[PDB]
C-alpha cells in the first residue's frame, strides 16, 4: 500500500523492476506504473530464464519475478519518473526462491541463522572502494590487446600537454591519501554520490579519496542487515557508476585496474546478534567473545573457499599478492595490517566486531556475503579455535620458516577449486545447492580461460627474443 | 498541552514562593481560579523536557539567561503588554527578555550578588581579594573563617573570574559571536588561579557549597559570604549583625557578577494564557504583589518603578545596584546552557585539583565552541 | 555549540576534516554533517595512521582526528554547504598529541614558552610569494626528463603568435615590481584571493605583483600567534591554489622554479611578548630588547638545523645561492639587505619585532615556526650574544677576508645533517622527539636522493661532449 501511494506522491510513470545475476550485476526490466496491481505483488511478473548466464537451460526457461515492496526507492537518474522495486526470482506455482537466486541464497542464510538459534541477525559493513577515470579503452582480438588508462589524476599525466594548459596538481603514485583539492579533484563528486546514496536509504559516514593516483576514491556506508546490505551494495555500485557518468567520468569496482598503486578492496566488517545484544562483545582477546574466535576460525578454515566468491575474478588475485599491505595472511590481530582478519579497537562493546579483509568489490553482495556467514557458523557450530593472532609481521621478512601460515587462494582456479571440494560448509542448512555451485564455477572457469589462454603483453616483453 | 481552567507556577527554593501562593491566594478568592506554587528541583532543567511534551506549569519562573533556549525550541509564548504597561517597568529590564526582537516573559526583579559580612568578626569588610589570605590567617587563630561560599554554582565564582578580564561571549555590532569566548584567556586564568591557591593554602574547601557556606555565615564561623538578595531572609532571622557591600576587586579591577533579571514566562502549551496574564500584569506585577513575595525572600532591585522607589534607600538593595552596575547583564541566547555546564565542570575539575586551571579552562574553551 | 549553530545557519551538508601532514601539506576527509555529535566533539573519529608519509609503521596504524572546534570556517570553494574543521592528531586512549603531528609539535612549543615564563605568546607575520601559471609540464623517465613552464606575463611570450593575437604588455625579467595593469595581469585575482582569505578569518594588508616576470605575486597578511598563523598559511595556500584553479590557472610554492629571476621566500617576521607588552622593545640596538639579540643569536646559533624546516625542499636551496640580494648571511641589520635577519625599523615600540628572511613557503608551517622559536628561546636561555650587526655588504665583494662568516645551509642534505646533530634545543620541552626528527629526516632523504640521483638536463649541456 505504502507503494500504491509513492506512485501517486511522486507521479511514478515506470517501475523499475531489479536483481542481480550470479556473476553479482545488478539487471533491470521495466514496466509502466498502470500495469502495477494487486496482482503484481502476489503472484509476481513472469519472465525468461534462459536469458541469464548460468540459470535455467534449454527446457525449463519460465521463472518468476517477485516484487519486494520492501525496497521501493525512486530512481534519481532516469528522465521520467521511476520506482525501483528490488525482486527475487521464485520457482513458477510452488514460488519458493530459485536455488541460483543470489538474493534467495542470501535470505535462505539468514533463516539458517536463526534456525540454529545462534544469533538473530548478522550485521555486515562492507567498505567498497573504487576508481573514477576520465578514458577506458581495451581490446583483443588475434593480432594483439591492450588497455590504456586515463585520468586527470593520473601522475603519467604531469607531462601531458593541454588544451587550456596543464594545471598540474596531481596525487602522486600512492599520494592519494588526502592531499586537500585542488590535489584532490572529487569532493564535489564524492558528496553527490553521498547524497544521492542517501536520498536512496543508504547512511553515508564518510568520504574520501584513496591512495591511488588517477581516482581512487570511496564512500563509506553505515552497516545494515546481511541481505539489506547486500541490496545497499548495489544500490551503492549504481549511484556510483551514475553520478560518473554524468559527471563526465567513468567508475569501476575492479580490483586491481593498474599494476603499481593500490588496488580497491572491500573490507568486511561483520558482528552477530540477539535480542539486540552484540554476541561478539567479550571477556577474550580484544574484547571479543568466544563465539567471535570460532567466527574467525571459520573463516580462516574455509578462506579459499570464500574467495571463489569475495575475489571471483582473475583481476582480483593481482591485488592480493606477495606485498606488505596485502591482507593475505590468514589470521587476526588488532594491529598487524598484515592480517587479513583486523580487530578493531573500540570502546564500546555494542561495537564490538571483526573485519575481514581480502574481500574486493567485485565480489558477488549475495554470495560473498552469505560465505563469510556460513563459514562463520560453521565455525561456531564445529568450535573451531582461530589460534593465537599474529602480531608479528606481514609476508617479508618474516621469511625465517619460510612463513607458511595459512593463506588466501593464489589464484581464481585455486579459490574455484577450493570451492568444489569445501563445499559442505554452504550447503548447511540447504542454503547453497550442489547446482548452484557448480554453474557458479562453470561461469567462472570460462572466464578464467580467457585470461590463462589469451597471450598477455608482458609475455611478448618477457620472451619475444626467446 | 493539558492544565485545565486553574494555574500552576514553578518558581526556585531560593525564592518566596509562599509569598507567591500569598498572591495566587489573592487572585483566587477574587477569581474563582485557583493557584497552584510549586518549586521542583533542576526545574530549569525540568521546564524544557516537560513543556516539550506539550504539558508542565502555566507559568514558569527563572533568571532569564535561560529563556533564549527556551523561546528557540518553541515553549513560550509571545506576550503582548501595551506601552502603558511596558511604560511601568524599567526599559532596560524588557530588553532582558527580548528574544530575536519579541517579548518572551515578564521581567521580575534585577539579581546581582554582594559581599555579606559580619559586622561583629568584621566591623570593616576587605576592599580587595588579595587581603583575604591574611585576614583568614587571624580569624582562624581565633577559631573563625574569612570566607565561605557556594563553589559547586559557577555563577558564584564567575564575579572573581570576570574581573581581570573572563567573559562569556563577545557583544559585537548588535549581537553575540558564539564563537568569540573568554573563558581561557590570560583574565580568566588569573582569576581560577586565585581561587584555588586559596582552596590549596587552606584558606577554602573545594567541597563548600550551598547549604555549607549558609549555615556558616548564618551560625557565626564565617566572617563574609557571597550571595544574592533571597538569602537576606535567613541572615535576618539567626539574627548576625551583618552588612551587604561592593564585592572586593582583583588586580584592581572590580569584580563583575553576572547580572541575572528574575523572569515570568507562559508556557506556550497552556490553555489558560488569558489567566495567566492578568495575574502577572495586574496581581503580581503590581506594589502589592511584589511586597507580598519580597517579605517572604527579598527580591533584589525590582524592575517595577514605583515599587522600585520604595525599596532602595535600602542600603541592601543600593548595594545590589552597585554590584550590578560593575557586573554584566546575561546574555538570553540558546547557548547560555552550554556556557553554564562547561565553566561548571571547569571550576569544580580545577578547585579539587583534578586539572589544572589551563587545562580546565581549555576544555571549557572547546566545549563552548563547539 | 558555536559549531552547531553555524550548521543549522549555513544549512551544512558536510564537513571536511583537515590536518597537515609532516611534510606540511593540508590533508582532508568529509563526513555528513548529521555525523556531527557530542561525541564526535569530545572523542573525535578514527583513522588509519600507516596511511599518511612518516607516521605509523606496520603495528600501531589506528589514530584519533580531534576536531577543534574554534577553527570552524566554511569552504568557498565545494558545491554543497560544507564546514571545515581543523584537527589534532591525537594517540588512542591516551588522548595526548602525536609525536609526529605537526600541529601538536606547534602546540608543545607555544606551551613550553608559556612554561619557561619567558613570554606568553608568540607573534608570527610569515609573507608567503608564489607564482600563478597558466601550463605546467614536468616528467621524468629512463630516457630523460623536462620542466616547461608558461604563463601569459612570460617575457619570453612577447614573441608568441596567439589566436586573437598578441597583445603584447608583460612583464620582463625581475620586472614585475608594480607597473600598473595591464602589464601586470593578476590585478582582479590577487583581490578575489584577499576577499576569500578574510572570509575565511584571515586579514589582509596588502597585495602586489612580485618581482619576477611569469606572474609571481604576493598577498601580506597581518600577524598572529604562531599556531593560529599556520593554521593562516595552510588557508592562505588553499585559498592561492583555488582562486588561481577557478580563474584557470595554477599556482605554486615552489622556491625557485625559474633560474634566472626571483624565487618565493617566505620572510617571517617575529616577536614575543608577555600581558600586553612587547618583550622584543628596549633602549638596545635599533629600539630592541636584549630578549630580541638573544633570541636573534639563538636563530643565528642553530640556523643549518632550522634550514631543514625552513627550506626543506632541495629546490629550496636555487633560492639560497650566492646572489646579491640572497638572505644568506646570518647576520642582523636595520638596512643590509644582504643580511638573512632584518630589523625593521618602526616608530612604535608596540611594533618592535625581527625577520629572519631565509625561509621559504615550502616549509611546514607548524614544524619551521616552532624551529624558530626554539631556537630564539634557546637563545635566551643561554644568553647567546648576536655579536655586532654587519651594515657592510652582503657575499660579492666584500670577498676581503673570504667573507667567511655565518651562512645557511647550501644543500639539503646539509641542512638535514645540521638538525640530526643540533637537535637539543628542539627537543627542549619535550616538543620534538628524537622519532619524530629521524622520521622527518628520513622523509626529506628520500626526496634529496631523487634529485642527486636522477641526471640533470644541463648535466648534457656541460657533459655530452666529454
Ligand atoms: O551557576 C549557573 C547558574 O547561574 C544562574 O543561576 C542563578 C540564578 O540566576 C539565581 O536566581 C539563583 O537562583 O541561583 C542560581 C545559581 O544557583 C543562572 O540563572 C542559571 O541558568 C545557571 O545554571
Amino acid at each position: 500500500e505504502h507503494v500504491l501511494t509513492m506512485l501517486n506522491e511522486h507521479e511514478v510513470k515506470f517501475v523499475d523492476l531489479r536483481f542481480t545475476d550470479t556473476k553479482g550485476k545488478e539487471q533491470h526490466v521495466t514496466i509502466p506504473a498502470h500495469q502495477v496491481n494487486a496482482e503484481f505483488f502476489e503472484e509476481g511478473k513472469m519472465f525468461d530464464g534462459s536469458s541469464i548466464g548460468g540459470w535455467k537451460g534449454i527446457n525449463e526457461s519460465d521463472m518468476v519475478l517477485m516484487p519486494d515492496a520492501s525496497t521501493a526507492v525512486i530512481d534519481p537518474f532516469f528522465a521520467d519518473s521511476t520506482l525501483i522495486i528490488r525482486c527475487d526470482i521464485l520457482e513458477p506455482g510452488t514460488l519458493q526462491g530459485y536455488d541460483r537466486d543470489p538474493r534467495s541464497i542470501a535470505k535462505r542464510a539468514e533463516d539458517y541463522l536463526r534456525a540454529t538459534g545462534i544469533a538473530d541477525t548478522v550485521l555486515f559493513g562492507p567498505e567498497p572502494e573504487f576508481f573514477l577515470f576520465d578514458d577506458i579503452r581495451f581490446g583483443a582480438s588475434i593480432s594483439g590487446s591492450h588497455v590504456a588508462i586515463d585520468d586527470i589524476e593520473g601522475a603519467w599525466n604531469s607531462s601531458t600537454k593541454y588544451e587550456g594548459g596543464n594545471k598540474g596538481h596531481r596525487p602522486g603514485v600512492k599520494g592519494g591519501y588526502f592531499p586537500v583539492p585542488p590535489v584532490d579533484s572529487a569532493q564535489d563528486i564524492r558528496s553527490e554520490m553521498c547524497l544521492v546514496m542517501e536520498q536512496m536509504g543508504l547512511v553515508v559516514e564518510a568520504h574520501h579519496h584513496e591512495v591511488a593516483t588517477a581516482g581512487q576514491n570511496e564512500v563509506a556506508t553505515r552497516f545494515n542487515t546481511m541481505t539489506k546490505k547486500a541490496d545497499e551494495i548495489q544500490i551503492y555500485k549504481y549511484v556510483v557508476h551514475n553520478v560518473a557518468h554524468r559527471f563526465g567520468k567513468t567508475a569501476t569496482f575492479m580490483p586491481k585496474p593498474m599494476f603499481g598503486d593500490n588496488g580497491s578492496g572491500m573490507h568486511c566488517h561483520m558482528s552477530l546478534a540477539k535480542n539486540g545484544t552484540n554476541l561478539f562483545s567479550g571477556d577474550k582477546y580484544a574484547g571479543l567473545s568466544e563465539q567471535a574466535l570460532y567466527y574467525i576460525g571459520g573463516v580462516i578454515k574455509h578462506a579459499k573457499a570464500i574467495n571463489a566468491l569475495a575475489n571471483p575474478t582473475t583481476n582480483s588475485y593481482k591485488r592480493l599478492v606477495p606485498g606488505y599491505e596485502a591482507p593475505v595472511m590468514l589470521a587476526y590481530s588488532a594491529r598487524n595490517r598484515s592480517a587479513s582478519i583486523r580487530i578493531p579497537v573500540v570502546a564500546s562493546p555494542k561495537a564490538r566486531r571483526i573485519e575481514v579483509r581480502f574481500p574486493d568489490p567485485a565480489a558477488n553482495p549475495y554470495l560473498c556475503f552469505a560465505a563469510l556467514l556460513m563459514a562463520g557458523l560453521d565455525g561456531i557450530k564445529n568450535k573451531i579455535h582461530p589460534g593465537e593472532p599474529m602480531d608479528k609481521n606481514l609476508y617479508d621478512l618474516p621469511p625465517e620458516e619460510a612463513k607458511e601460515i595459512p593463506q588466501v587462494a593464489g589464484s581464481l582456479e585455486e579459490a574455484l577449486n577450493a570451492l568444489d571440494l569445501d563445499r559442505e560448509f554452504l550447503k548447511a542448512g540447504g542454503v547453497f545447492t550442489d547446482e548452484a555451485i557448480d554453474a557458479y564455477i562453470a561461469l567462472r572457469r570460462e572466464e578464467d580461460d580467457r585470461v590463462r589462454m589469451t597471450p598477455h603483453p608482458v609475455e611478448f616483453e618477457l620472451y619475444y627474443s626467446v | 498541552k493539558i492544565e485545565e481552567g486553574k494555574l500552576v507556577i514553578w518558581i526556585n527554593g531560593d525564592k518566596g514562593y509562599n509569598g507567591l501562593a500569598e498572591v495566587g491566594k489573592k487572585f483566587e478568592k477574587d477569581t474563582g481560579i485557583k493557584v497552584t506554587v510549586e518549586h521542583p528541583d533542576k526545574l530549569e532543567e525540568k521546564f524544557p523536557q516537560v513543556a516539550a511534551t506539550g504539558d508542565g506549569p502555566d507559568i514558569i519562573f527563572w533568571a532569564h539567561d535561560r529563556f533564549g533556549g527556551y523561546a528557540q525550541s518553541g515553549l513560550l509564548a509571545e506576550i503582548t503588554p501595551d506601552k502603558a504597561f511596558q511604560d511601568k517597568l524599567y526599559p532596560f529590564t524588557w530588553d532582558a527578555v527580548r528574544y530575536n526582537g519579541k517579548l518572551i516573559a515578564y521581567p521580575i526583579a534585577v539579581e546581582a550578588l554582594s559581599l555579606i559580612y559580619n559586622k561583629d568578626l568584621l566591623p570593616n569588610p576587605p576592599k580587595t581579594w588579595e587581603e583575604i589570605p591574611a585576614l583568614d590567617k587571624e580569624l582562624k587563630a581565633k577559631g573563625k573563617s574569612a570566607l565561605m561560599f557556594n563553589l559547586q554554582e559557577p555563577y558564584f565564582t564567575w564575579p572573581l573570574i570576570a574581573a581581570d578580564g573572563g567573559y562569556a561571549f563577545k557583544y559585537e555590532n548588535g549581537k553575540y559571536d558564539i564563537k568569540d569566548v573568554g573563558v581561557d584567556n590570560a583574565g580568566a586564568k588569573a582569576g581560577l588561579t586565585f581561587l584555588v591557591d586559596l582552596i590549596k593554602n587552606k584558606h577554602m574547601n573545594a567541597d563548600t557549597d550551598y547549604s555549607i557556606a549558609e549555615a556558616a555565615f548564618n551560625k557565626g564561623e564565617t566572617a563574609m559570604t557571597i550571595n544574592g538578595p533571597w538569602a537576606w531572609s535567613n541572615i535576618d532571622t539567626s539574627k548576625v549583625n551583618y552588612g551587604v557591600t561592593v564585592l572586593p576587586t582583583f588586580k584592581g579591577q572590580p569584580s563583575k557578577p553576572f547580572v541575572g533579571v528574575l523572569s515570568a514566562g507562559i508556557n506556550a502549551a497552556s490553555p489558560n494564557k488569558e489567566l495567566a496574564k492578568e495575574f502577572l500584569e495586574n496581581y503580581l506585577l503590581t506594589d502589592e504583589g511584589l511586597e507580598a513575595v519580597n517579605k517572604d525572600k527579598p527580591l533584589g532591585a525590582v524592575a517595577l518603578k514605583s515599587y522600585e522607589e520604595e525599596l532602595a534607600k535600602d542600603p541592601r538593595i543600593a548595594a545590589t545596584m552597585e554590584n550590578a552596575q560593575k557586573g554584566e547583564i546575561m546574555p538570553n541566547i540558546p547557548q547560555m546552557s552550554a556556557f553554564w555546564y562547561a565553566v561548571r565542570t571547569a571550576v569544580i575539575n580545577a578547585a579539587s585539583g583534578r586539572q589544572t586551571v589551563d587545562e580546565a579552562l581549555k576544555d571549557a574553551q572547546t566545549r563552548i565552541t563547539k
